[PDB]
């Protein structure tokens, strides 16, 4: 069902479909270290990806349906040079007819053109004054379905965001060549990242789109806040999804000391551009291998690990006394060689029992392989103290709404720009 | 009181850590570059037509103090009570507020 699908291979980009699309790549196209299947394009002329189809699959029909899907990571817009500056990132237009994908300040645009120069555009708008965004500098699964008979639709992370009728458009003749390059961007320090570009010759329904989203999500591997792979030996700031105005902190170091959620969070501002919340607040959480059999640094599902807490540029260990009063075992930061036999091994979870993808959960365990429970928070006398509890396990068993046991790992990223 | 206000028209401070406690002043047209403001109290002090550019504010207590027609660039407000009502018609660019002090959301006077 897929006609074009750019994937990575041995030091090149190939097309998985049985059409063998020729791909021409500029000398300034970059790749990640860890997920080299994600591609980076910067604002220069040499940052070029050129893919050429065959004549047998050129879109030149009257009522042919088609769809596209890809993942995009768009950095934060920092200044007012970025306003009112729609720039094209994916181009498929020849002779003022075709389809194109463009970006503006806080927008992702899908555009269609016929030979009569009719414009139909479908836009996904995300604000950038929000405290915590799901779209700024984070991976977004964008898929667009076009029904030549009814209307055209844009889907963000599997859900329908906008739709506009395209019945009036009569004939689209797209180009033989597809261009991945920033066009018309006045900011010289601007870039995007894309991955998993696919094309289909039918309008996908919500079922197929959700299937594709789940299949391409790599549910077996944890993801950090930006949507990249989670890695051992790397500092991470911690965000609790249930209470996202507070950041993890400690007050003392030892068995007597505890760690809690302190707030409120700060803010990073550029007047009339962005008024987000500071994400580099609190104590970093390094994750260390304990029993990972994989050679890579990637943290996968059910990987028993250790957790180091960075306090005053010194490393400590996240552990509890399993035998204490109550169900909520309070988490504490200990000297790494003075932990003894306290429960420290954490089982990292990416998906649930049924395999449904969810956020990051940490399951504190003892040396007997017994579940103290999911790591969360519990308020003691108006202090939101970090605990490990089996209550969260009970709600998970009862398919209830767990409160406070889901976490995000926030490393320092260049696309956010906060001053640490 | 308003009769005794001192005015300093035009200033250019650059690379100094600069604390004080000033009362009933107006600064107009200042230009500060890479300055540190640690542990200072401001009573009825008003900054006007100023530029702050990689400045740093730490432990600032503000009593009826305003920044009008002021421009802040790559500045940090750490542990300060300079809330959003003390920047009248200002522009912040890539500025950061951290560990804001507790206080009222409106100017209540500190008599
Ligand atoms: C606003 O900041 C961004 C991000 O830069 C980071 O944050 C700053 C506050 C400061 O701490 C920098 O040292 C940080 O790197 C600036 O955008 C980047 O600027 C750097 C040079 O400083 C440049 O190398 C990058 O390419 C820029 N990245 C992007 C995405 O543009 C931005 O320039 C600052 N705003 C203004 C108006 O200058
Ligand atoms: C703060 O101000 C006082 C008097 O204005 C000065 O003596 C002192 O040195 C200042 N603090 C620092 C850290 O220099
Ligand atoms: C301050 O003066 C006027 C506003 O009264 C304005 O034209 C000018 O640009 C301002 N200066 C700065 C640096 O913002």
């Amino acid at each position: 069902t897929s006609i074009l699908s750019i994937v990575y291979k041995k030091d090149d980009l190939i097309d998985l479909s049985r059409y063998g699309a020729k791909i021409n790549i500029g000398d300034r196209v970059y790749y990640d270290s860890i997920d080299k299947n994600q591609i980076k394009l910067i604002n220069l002329e040499s940052s070029t990806i050129e893919v050429i189809l065959k004549n047998a699959i050129v879109y030149n029909s009257m009522y042919e349906n088609f769809s596209t899907s890809f993942w995009i990571k768009i950095p934060k817009y920092f200044s007012k040079i970025n306003l009112n500056n729609e720039y094209t990132i994916i181009n498929c237009i020849e002779n003022n007819s075709g389809w194109k994908v463009s970006l503006n300040y806080g927008e992702i645009i899908w555009t269609l053109q016929d030979n009569k120069q009719n414009i139909q555009r479908v836009v996904f708008k995300y604000s950038q004054m929000v405290n915590i965004s799901d779209y700024i500098n984070r991976w977004i699964f964008v898929t667009i379905t076009n029904n030549r008979l009814t209307k055209s639709k844009i889907y963000i992370n599997g859900r329908l965001i906008d739709q506009k009728p395209i019945s009036n458009l009569g004939n689209i003749h797209a180009s033989n060549k597809i261009m991945f390059k920033l066009d018309g961007c006045r900011d010289p320090r601007r870039y995007i990242m894309i991955k998993y570009f696919n094309l289909f010759d039918k309008e996908l329904n919500e079922k197929e789109i959700k299937d594709l989203y789940d299949s391409q999500s790599n549910s077996g591997i944890l993801k950090d806040f930006w949507g990249n792979y989670l890695q051992y030996d790397k500092p991470y700031y911690m965000l609790n999804l249930f209470d996202p105005n507070k950041y993890v902190d400690v007050n003392n170091i030892g068995i007597r000391g505890y760690m809690y959620l302190k707030g409120p969070r700060g803010s990073v501002v550029t007047t009339n551009i962005y008024l987000n919340s500071t994400l580099y607040e609190g104590t970093k959480f390094i994750i260390k291998k304990y029993a990972s059999g994989n050679e890579d640094n990637i943290v996968r599902n059910n990987d028993r690990v250790y957790i180091n807490v960075v306090v005053k540029n010194k490393e400590y260990r996240l552990a509890t006394n399993a035998s204490q009063a109550g169900v909520e075992k309070i988490l504490s930061a200990l000297e790494i060689p003075d932990v003894g036999n306290l429960s420290q091994v954490v089982v990292m979870k990416s998906k649930d029992d049924q395999g449904i993808r969810n956020k990051c959960k940490m399951n504190l365990q003892d040396n007997n392989g017994n579940d103290i429970g999911f790591i969360g928070f519990h308020l003691y006398d108006n202090i939101a103290k970090l605990v490990a509890s089996n209550w969260y396990n009970r709600q998970v068993g009862k398919a209830s709404r767990t409160f406070g046991c889901s976490w995000e790992f926030i490393p320092v990223d260049d696309g956010w720009g906060e001053s640490s | 009181y308003a009769s005794r206000t001192k005015v300093f028209p035009g200033e250019r401070v650059e690379h100094v850590t600069f604390n004080f406690t000033l009362e009933n002043q107006i600064h107009r047209g200042g230009q500060y570059f890479n300055d540190k403001f640690i542990g200072l109290r401001l009573k009825s002090v008003s900054f006007e037509d100023s530029l702050f550019e990689e400045c740093y504010f730490e432990d600032v207590t503000s009593s009826n103090t305003f920044f009008r027609n002021c421009t802040f660039i790559n500045t940090v407000f750490y542990n300060t009570d300079l809330f959003e009502y003390k920047f009248v018609n200002s522009r912040l660019i890539n500025s950061t507020f951290l560990h804001n002090k507790e206080g009222c959301p409106l100017d209540v006077t500190g008599t």
